[PDB]
Parts: structure tokens; C-alpha cells; sequence
């Protein structure tokens, strides 16, 4: 006979998110085998990880194209006890915007692990010169000196035959997780920053062009993990 | 190979052009068993009755055009004597029965030359009322006679002149636009067939089984088979050849049944 | 490849018998006659009776006959007229005009696949209501056999006997449908896509068959005769075939050029 | 099997969910053979 | 107990299409057997095998009875370097409407595999001749000479003994299904085209009808296969 | 947790033929026993095969006592070539109306089966005589003639010391199952039509009783079935 | 049996589906017989 | 397995449920490989 049965309050809920099928309706269809497709991707930090270049305004001198944004630092020549570049460890902001790791980290309300930001110097191969990199956890007040920056994490890069130099952010947090984007300023959504400084001014034979140019690229380190999906922003349709 | 001469009973036909008997969903068409709708022993084949009965059909001229027919309804000929197709023995047998289960072996012949040109489908159609006239009377045979070749029509393709039942006048009379009864020309080869092209034989034969929506059926007005000739290629010749080449056939009776046996049937 | 379309056989070939390549693998198996059937589709729109009916007369039917018209559904993907069987399909091109218009049915859809002269199957059934908020039940009698009419009075009401019987009535809740499956319940073995025999030895039609049917079912308002509307309710019948099986190739319905 | 996807349960009886005939006591095969 | 339970939201739903049964109203039934009917038909591709004829308006040159279609081709005596016919490998073209496979092919959204051409030569047994069959995969511009069509897939056919040719349309595509109706023109709704060239003229002796005919046919070669039932087209009644 | 469900679209449906039970509402009650109770009938078939009597209008001269239908005929002296009584073999025929056959039957749609007449003598003991019972298939027109009746199934039957005699119908049809309730005449409701007639007249000696009666029974044969419940008529009542 | 296709499953006990008398501690057979 | 939490049961037969390739008879690896 029947089966008695309690319906719970909630019956007749469409849940968007809900952890289950629903019926089929035209069913016992064979598709197209797929073996053919080489390049399947399983997970999304697949793509994170790939270094993509980052984006900064062209110091105070634009070009006749509107939207001057450079995925690269010329190197001035006078010297400046001060950041050639910076930029905070907050997923959000814009330097990492159009880079993969933080389109795809702006889906999801967690990240935790390391970022990793890579240098390729592009100047001529007659170049010589050192920077150090630094990544200064939060302080009431951002490093700017090279004594300041020399007392946090950083590396010194010598440039020669090899062109790039690796740099991982270490994940410092108070927490497990921390925020991925920065809508109110915190401890758990903004993590310091990171900066590169011109150690020893770059040396050039005569006949070389000046200002020789570094690109940045950002990606998510081996460690780097995204939790909970989040809604899309939209706007790039705007 | 292509010489055959099949015999039953104390008849043979023969051919010399056979082009093999096409047999119809089994390999044996002949296998049956009494039907299962009749507590009555059935009365089955005898000698006189297991054997060829040969009719004619109306000759095939220049003039019949593309998908023009004749269609020749089993038992229905028999009973009608269509084509002098007298059925001896077997007419008499199911003239005194209510109910007949039964196959049939058909061959068709119609020589031509190696001068003529021109193809005939023959087919054995099931369940068709193409030997009726729209307005629900059977064709006699001098209207078989009058016509000759039925030519193909709208009203045939469609289904749209089947016979039916008049509403009466409480209805308005609607328009009848199609009926399940239609015959689609191009597709008449779904059928258990043969083609009589002049070019390749002499004659055409197919060996079907007993079918219908019960295991037998009433004697007067069954039609579950019905041999179909239909032009497909329009005859042609030159001056001098012989025209208008006829047409007969030979039909079998195969494991017949018949049951509720019972005084001659005489119209009400 | 060298043949003769004559000897009524021509076999199937691929890529490989007369040039260079190989055989295409199975793509799916959806021309199955027992999946293909097996879906629900409209089969006619009906009246909802509100008091005891009296079925349509046989035909001919004469001028000044009282009777209800468009109530009773005939279970078959045949032609049907008045809640009767059919063999001509027939519509009103000009519903302009006197005498009552027949309600006539096909199931389109089968007879566009239906290549084959016989066929059998369990039929399910799903009514559904074409009008808003509407409370009906449905009644069904097998084939072969008729709907009982008249009523019997309980509170000096007239209750149909539609109401009661041996046969399934269905009660859906307001708002509701209604659904199940019938068994295949004709007297004969399978039911004629096609049919050239007759099933009377006097003026009978040849062509029309007796019981190419699963039943008739007919629509009601659980509510005494009394308690009557004057807006004409209509509720929608689809029917699905179950374990369906086809015998004996045959044609499908002819497409005009023009 | 037909359109049914149900591979589980069946709650009612073959003889009532389905009629059945009466007793009395991949490869698709042609409709015709020729002999 | 009651068994507690969370109706989803598509409850109450009537779905035409379900895979499953729904309850018994009148069971217990038994019915007369079906063992006595031979013929049974399994699977609708045993139909679209038996190849049935094709239709062709009569060249421009119709008999006084409507609707001039027919299901052979007359060979002319003319020498012309173009196709006596030809047709496109589109199976909801007019050529194949009423023919088996078209029909119940028209009632699927894909097919996959081999078309069959069957044809059949009805002239006098006294004649000669060859006819070029061949079919071209889709080009910009449809092959008409003798010269285009020996570059595609093509046969040559004897007439002789034998009365009949069977060609078998190879299954080209870019993807493994192709559309059964072009709604819209493409490379998945057409294939391309089959036609018929006269390579010798038909010679034939003295008091021989002139103009023989060749008999259509068009069925599923035997890796055809249909996909994705569809709604019929009812205008069959109108 | 709560187990999720899809209610179906026939929900809430009350199906007077549903094969199921519903809640029991008044439990755990033992009923007194029933096993002195004799005669307990499984089947309604035991009851049809009980042979009970027909009923035929009496002659045009009727008794003075209204609805004057009786359960016998009366064999008349005079000699006449057709039959002494006939019916159909039709169910819901008037001549079986009463009888528990016919009464049984009219509730179902089918039967499946031979239908078995009984004939009992009830003339004095010196009588002789012989009758030629006839059942006839369907025709165009009911035979009438001894010469017809003596073509089809029949057997004569000779007065004696039993005074009874069975005949049974056999069961030919073209369908496996045939109507019950002849609604339309057709071959599936209407099967011919079963005759009495008097072989060689009946010879009495003198000072016995003219015109000896024949009681007429009617049940189901051994292999008799119906099938598919229907709705009662309830005129019965009227 | 009955007019009942549910081969499956009893959710109430005999006892309270059915009532059942207390205790006091195909062949179909004739209604009369000739002796 | 996807955004399913279901371990329990599967009333619809996986070829209803979703669709197959007909045929033709943790660890991320990288998308790009240097030789
Ligand atoms: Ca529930």
C-alpha cells in the first residue's frame, strides 16, 4: 500500500545550487566521442598557475593612445631611494586585473597559498644591473627605502644570461583563508606589498638605448588554492 | 537457375526466366498452424485444392501511364470470378465456410521481347480496398472491363476516396482530405515484390504467409492480400512489334484452414 | 555494385563495397519501434459533460436527433468522426453553414511513422484541463463495450450514473490531472494501421474496422446534474504507447511538390 | 524497455503495470528472402 | 513512522517525454497471442533499407495530368557535357520526400552513415551504353562537366546482363551527425551533390525504341543510422 | 535527512479501479469465523455453468396473464419445413436474458468459449420421436430448412428413456474473445444462430396428450471465460 | 489476491490491514453433488 | 561527480540520466610541455 510520508517545509523549492540531479527528458542519446580533443582541462588553478602579465599606468607621460596601460617598468637612469614599482598583495586591485590568476581568483570569495610574480628583463643583452625584490607583510605605513624593504622577505636579481627571475609571495596570514577581494580594507584581504627597487643603477656599453624595460607576470604559486564560487561581475559586457 | 517448373497438386507451372520466388517475412511462408479462435477441427488442404488457379488481367498498352494499376483481391477474385478466375474445389470449400486462414504462391507473366521496353511492378499489398469504388461498391467486372488500368490520382495517393459511412443529416457534411487506406506510388517496393522489366524476365513470382488483426478471418470479406500490378516504365516499341502484350496469373492457395463449416453462403 | 532491383532484394552496401573506406559506427538506436512510440502526444480535445449524456446515435444520424456531440474521445491513432470510427479523415474548411460539425481525430504523428499494417501496444492516458482551475474526473468503458446512461436521484439531485460502475473513473483534485495505463483491450489480436475487410456480411464498410480501439473515455464534472454551468468546458487527452510492436511493412502518407 | 529509464523498482505486478498474451498450450533480420 | 520527504520543485509536472510508466487503472488483463503474425518489425531502419523510388519533374515537357513527377529518367539521344540528373545529398530535398528513407528520416533531427542510389535500366535488352555516376562533396560551385564529375567519387556503369547499379553515397562530414532537414543552408545540413552523366550514348540496333529509362531508387546503406526524434509534419492532411 | 521526491502529474488522483489498498482507519479487529459456513463460491464461472431455463414468447396466443414468456416450446402436429424454434448466438439476445449465462455475461465486455444448451423432454413416456438440433456460423441469410440446418454442426437427438439432451455450441470465431453485448452487429458480437427443428413428427398412442413440451437450459460450457468487468445496467430496478 | 498489483511491499501489519477471524481451537469444485 | 552530494541512489539508468559517446571500436598535468 502507500507509504507514509512527512513533507518538510521547504517542499517546492527550486534551489539554484542544489548538490542533486533533476529528471531527464529525452533521453538515451549517444554523442560524438571527444577522444580526438587533446588539451581537457580538470581544474581552473590549471590556468592560474600559467603566468599572465600584469598592468601599470605609464609613469605620468602617456601615450596618444587612450587607456595607457604597460605590462612592463622601464628603468630609469637617475637614481631614487624610493620603489621603481609597487603594488599591494590584494587580489583585487587592478595591477592583477586582466591577469589570469586574478580574473580567475575575482570568482571566488577565498584564495590561500602563494602568488608568484615573475620578472623577465628586456633591455639589451650588454646590460648589467641588480634589483632586489621585497614583499613586506602589513605595516602601519608602506615601505619606500631600501633599507626598509632590505629588512623583509626579498631577493636580490643579478642580470645576465638567463632573462627571468621567479618571485613567491609567502602566504603570511592570520588566517587559513584570506579574502579575495578587498571590499573593506582588513588584515584578511589586504596583505602588505610588494616592491622592486633598483639596487645598483644598470650599466650600458656606449651605443645602447636607455631605459631598458622589465615585464611582470602573475600567477598562482604550486600551493594555490581558491575556495567558494561566487557571483560574476558583469560589467566587461558594459 | 532461371528454368523452374513448380508443381502442386495435379498443376505446373513453367518459366525460363525465373528470377527465384521472393518470399515474404519467413523463410518458409508455407509453415502454419490452425488458427486459435476455433474450438471446431478445421477442415485443411486436400489435393483438389492444393494447386494453381490461372486468371487474366487487362493487357498493357503504350497508352497506361506511370503508376496506372490493377489490383486483384484474395480471396475477393475467386469469389468474383475476376480474370475467369473459376477457384473449382477451393471456391466451393469457402463458399460453404464462415471462416478461412490461408497464404498464397502468385506468379505473374507477361513476355515482352528483347525489342520492347517497359517495367511492371508486381506486388502483394496487405490490407488494401483498391477493389472498391469510393462510393462503397465493389468494382464488377464489366467496370473492370470499361476501365482497363486504373490510373493513379490524387484521390488514390490520399486516401481521400476509401469508402465510408455517409454522417447523415444532422451533420454538415465535412471535407474528407485523407485516408489511411492511400497508396504512396514511390514506395509501393516496401511490399514483397517483384519488377517484370521487359528487358530481364518473362514472369515474376512471391510466396506470401497468412496475415490479419486475428488469427482467421470470414470468408466473404476478407481481403488481407491483394496482387497489385503497377506500371512503373511506360511501355514502348517500334512499328512492327507486337502490341499490346497480355497479362495473366497464377495463384496457390497454401496451408489453408477453414472452420464453421455451414450451408452455402447466399446474400442477405 | 552489379545487381538486379528486380529479384525484389537489393542488399545494403557501405563506403568499402565498390570504392575505398570503411563503415560508419552506430550512432544510436532511436528508429527502436518500442522507444520511438513511447512518448505522449495530443490525440483529441473534448467536451466536459455536466449531467448524464446521450451518445451519439450510429450513422446515418437524421435532422431534429438529441444528442451530445463532441463529449465521447474514441482511443485510436485511426480516423475517427462523432466519437466513432472512421476510414476518410475529414476538417471543415467552411464552418459556415447548418448541421452540427463533427468532431473528428488522427494521431498525426503515428501515422507519419506508421510504416507497417498492424500494431499493438498498452496505451497511458493523460487528461489535461484546458480551462482554468477546473475540477473534472474521467470515465473510460473498454472497447466493445458502451457508456451507461441516465441517473438515479439522492436528495432530489440527479446524480449520473456515469458516476459509479465497474470501469475506471479518476477524480483529479482541483487544478489537477489525471493519468494511467490501459491494457491493450480490443477482441482482436493487433489493430489495423490499414484494414481492407468488412466487418459485417451486409451494407457494411469495407475498410472500417469494428474495434481498432483501446476503450472510449469521456470527461465529467463531479457535481450533480442540477448544480449546471452554462460555459462548455474543454479538457485535452494525450496517449502514449507502452511495449509497442508493428508487423508488416508498409507505406507512409504521400508528400505533395506543390 | 522503450522510453524507460527505469532500472530500479517496479512497484506493481508484470500482470497489472502490463497485459500479457495468453497461453494457448543490433541483428535485424530481412522481411524478404528470396528462394 | 512517516518517511520524511522534499518534494522538488518540478513537482506535479506532466512531462510528455518521461522515461518511466505511470499507475494500472484496469489490470490483470490477458490478451489473445500475436505468435500466428509473421512480419514483425523491430527497429523503422529494416524499413529505411528497402529502397523505394525517387521523384524527378519531367523535363519541362509535363502530360496532361497534374503534378508530373516521376521516378525515372529518360536518356536522351542529344550529346550535351552536363548531368542528365542530379540532386543534392540533402535529405529533405524534394527528390527523397517520398522515398522510405526520406520520409522516416525526416522524422529525426541527425543521421550518420551511407545513402544508397539503386539504379535501374528499363530499356530494351538489345542496348549498349555507360553511364559515370559520381557524387562531389561540397564546393562552391556545383560540378557539371564530365571532366569535374570523373574527379569526385564516381563509378562507371555497363549496361548489360545485369539490370541494376547500386551506388553508395560515402558519409563526409565534419562532424559524426549531420542535420536531416537544412533549415539553414550549411556544411551539416548539405553534402554536396550526386548526378548522372551519359559517358557513351546508348546505341542501339535498328526498329529499337529510342530514350530508355532509368528507374531511382533510394534506401539506408547499412551503417545508416537516424538520431533524435522530432515533430512530424502534419500537412500530409491538408 | 529528508528524502527527495517528484510527485507526478496524476497526484491526489482517486482511481476507483486503483489495484491497491489505502490506510486502514479501525485496526487489530477479529471477526467471527466463517468456516461452518458450506458453499463458498471462488469464482462466478461456477455459477454460469449452472444450466437454468430460457425464455421464448409463447406462440402469437398468448395466456391472460401479461409478459406471457415461457421456458418451453410446445412441438406442434402439423408438418412444416422450417425451424420449431431459433436465436441468435448473440449474449444479450432476450433468450438468455434471464439465465444466469446470459445474466453473468452482460457484465463483462468478452467471452471466450462454448456456450452449452440443454434440452429436456417433458411429454409422457409413451412418446417417440427425433429432433435435428442446427447451429449455424454466420450467413448472409439464417437458414431455414431442414436441407440448410442438416449442412452445419448438428446433431439429432432421439426420445427415449433419457429424457435430456446437451448441445454444445462450439466456439468459432475469427477473434480469440468475441463481444458479449451485441451493441453493433458484426461478426465479433453476432455468431449465427443455433435451430430446433422436428426430424420425424412425434407419435403418440392413443388417449396421451397432444403437443409434448421441450424445457430449453443454457450455461457455459467447460472451456467458457468472459473477461473485462463492465458497468451494470440498473433498469432492474425501474 | 483481489483486484491488487502491489507484489512489493505491506507497510501495516495483517492484523490492521485486514481483519481476520479469531480462532476457536483453476480446480473449480461442484456446488451439489449426486449420490 | 560535480556539484552532487548524492552517494546514496540512482533511479534513472545512466543512460537516461546523461549521455554516452557512442564508440568508434590531485595530479593537474601541465598544457604545455618544453622539448
Ligand atoms: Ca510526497
Amino acid at each position: 500500500g502507500p507509504i507514509p510520508t512527512a513533507p518538510r517545509e521547504n517542499s517546492l523549492m527550486f534551489l539554484s545550487t542544489l548538490p542533486d540531479d533533476t529528471v531527464p527528458a529525452y533521453g538515451n542519446v549517444r554523442t560524438p566521442p571527444v577522444n580526438y580533443l587533446p588539451g581537457e582541462i580538470t581544474d581552473l588553478l590549471q590556468l592560474a598557475r600559467i603566468p599572465t602579465l600584469m598592468a601599470f599606468e605609464r609613469v605620468p607621460e602617456p601615450v596618444p593612445a587612450s587607456d595607457t596601460y604597460v605590462p612592463y617598468v622601464a628603468v630609469p637612469t637617475q637614481f631614487d631611494d624610493r620603489p621603481l614599482i609597487s603594488f599591494p598583495i590584494t587580489l583585487s586591485d587592478p595591477v592583477y586585473q586582466n591577469t589570469l590568476v586574478g580574473a580567475i581568483s575575482s570568482n571566488f570569495a577565498n584564495y590561500r597559498g602563494c602568488i608568484q610574480i615573475t620578472l623577465t628583463f628586456c633591455g639589451p643583452m650588454m646590460a648589467r644591473g641588480k634589483f632586489l625584490l621585497s614583499y613586506s607583510p602589513p605595516n602601519g605605513t608602506q615601505p619606500q627605502t631600501l633599507s626598509e624593504a632590505m629588512q623583509c622577505t626579498y631577493s636580490i636579481w643579478d642580470i645576465g644570461l638567463n632573462s627571468s627571475w621567479t618571485f613567491v609571495v609567502p602566504y603570511i596570514s592570520p588566517s587559513d583563508y584570506r579574502e579575495t577581494r578587498a571590499i573593506t580594507n582588513s588584515v584578511y584581504s589586504a596583505d602588505g606589498w610588494f616592491s622592486l627597487h633598483k639596487l645598483t643603477k644598470i650599466t650600458l656599453p656606449p651605443d645602447c638605448p636607455q631605459s631598458p624595460c622589465i615585464l611582470f607576470f602573475a600567477s598562482a604559486g604550486e600551493d594555490y588554492t581558491l575556495r567558494l564560487p561566487v557571483d560574476c561581475n558583469p560589467s566587461y559586457v558594459f | 537457375d532461371r528454368v523452374t517448373t513448380q508443381t502442386a497438386g495435379n498443376t505446373a507451372i513453367n518459366t525460363q526466366s525465373s528470377l527465384g520466388v521472393l518470399c515474404a517475412y519467413v523463410e518458409d511462408p508455407t509453415k502454419s498452424d490452425p488458427p486459435s479462435s476455433s474450438t471446431d477441427q478445421p477442415t485443411t488442404t486436400f489435393t483438389a485444392i492444393d494447386r494453381w488457379y490461372t486468371g487474366r488481367l487487362n493487357s498493357w498498352t503504350k497508352a497506361v501511364k506511370t503508376f496506372s494499376f490493377q489490383a486483384v483481391p484474395l480471396p475477393g477474385a475467386f469469389l468474383s470470378r475476376q480474370g475467369g478466375l473459376n477457384g473449382g474445389a477451393f471456391t466451393a470449400t469457402l463458399h460453404r465456410h464462415f471462416l478461412m486462414k490461408c497464404g498464397w504462391q502468385v506468379q505473374v507473366q507477361c513476355n515482352l521481347t528483347q525489342f520492347h521496353q517497359g517495367a511492371l511492378l508486381v506486388a502483394m499489398v496487405p490490407e488494401t480496398t483498391l477493389d472498391v469504388k469510393p462510393d462503397g461498391k465493389a468494382k464488377s467486372l464489366q467496370e473492370l472491363n470499361e476501365e482497363q488500368w486504373v490510373e493513379m490520382s490524387d484521390d488514390y495517393r490520399t486516401g481521400k476516396n476509401m469508402p465510408f459511412q455517409s454522417l447523415g443529416t444532422y451533420y454538415r457534411p465535412p471535407n474528407w482530405t485523407w485516408g489511411p487506406n492511400f497508396i504512396n506510388p514511390y514506395q509501393v517496393t516496401v511490399f514483397p515484390h517483384q519488377i517484370l522489366n521487359a528487358r530481364t524476365s518473362t514472369s515474376v513470382d512471391i510466396n506470401v504467409p497468412y496475415i490479419g488483426e486475428t488469427p482467421t478471418q470470414s470468408s466473404e470479406t476478407q481481403n488481407s492480400w491483394t496482387l497489385l500490378v503497377m506500371v512503373l516504365v511506360p511501355l514502348d516499341y517500334k512499328e512492327g512489334a507486337t502490341t499490346d502484350p497480355e497479362i495473366t496469373f497464377s495463384v496457390r492457395p497454401t496451408s489453408p484452414y477453414f472452420n464453421g463449416l455451414r450451408n452455402r453462403y447466399t446474400a442477405g | 555494385s552489379t545487381d538486379n532491383a528486380e529479384t525484389g532484394v537489393i542488399e545494403a552496401g557501405n563506403t568499402d563495397t565498390d570504392f575505398s573506406g570503411e563503415l560508419a559506427a552506430p550512432g544510436s538506436n532511436h528508429t527502436n519501434v518500442k522507444f520511438l512510440f513511447d512518448r505522449s502526444r495530443l490525440l483529441n480535445v473534448i467536451k466536459v459533460l455536466e449531467k448524464d449524456a446521450v451518445f451519439p446515435r450510429p450513422f446515418p444520424t437524421q435532422e431534429g436527433a438529441q444528442q451530445d456531440d463532441g463529449y465521447f474521445c474514441l482511443l485510436t491513432p485511426r480516423p475517427t468522426v462523432a466519437s466513432r470510427p472512421a476510414t476518410r479523415f475529414g476538417l471543415y474548411a467552411n464552418p459556415s453553414g447548418s448541421g452540427v460539425l463533427a468532431n473528428t481525430s488522427l494521431d498525426f504523428n503515428f501515422y507519419s511513422l506508421a510504416c507497417f499494417t498492424y500494431f499493438r501496444s498498452d496505451l497511458e492516458v493523460t487528461v489535461v484541463s484546458l480551462e482554468p482551475d477546473l475540477e473534472f474526473a474521467v470515465g473510460w468503458f473498454p472497447s466493445g463495450s458502451e457508456y451507461q446512461a441516465s441517473s438515479f436521484v439522492y436528495d432530489q439531485l440527479h446524480v449520473p450514473f456515469h458516476f459509479t460502475g465497474r470501469t475506471p473513473r479518476a477524480f483529479a483534485s482541483k487544478g489537477g490531472k489525471v493519468s494511467f495505463v490501459l491494457p491493450w483491450n480490443s477482441v482482436s489480436s493487433v489493430l489495423p494501421v490499414r484494414w481492407g475487410g468488412a466487418s459485417k456480411l451486409s451494407s457494411a464498410t469495407r475498410g472500417l474496422p469494428a474495434h481498432a480501439d483501446w476503450g472510449t473515455i469521456y470527461a465529467f464534472v463531479p457535481r450533480p446534474n442540477e448544480k449546471k454551468s452554462t460555459a462548455v468546458k474543454h479538457v485535452a487527452v494525450y496517449i502514449r504507447y507502452k511495449n509497442a510492436r508493428a508487423w508488416c511493412p508498409s507505406m507512409l502518407p504521400f508528400r505533395s511538390y506543390k | 524497455r522503450g522510453n524507460n529509464g527505469n532500472m530500479t523498482f517496479n512497484y506493481y505486478a508484470n500482470t497489472y503495470q502490463n497485459s500479457v498474451d495468453f497461453s494457448t498450450s543490433g541483428i535485424l533480420n530481412p522481411l524478404g528472402y528470396l528462394k
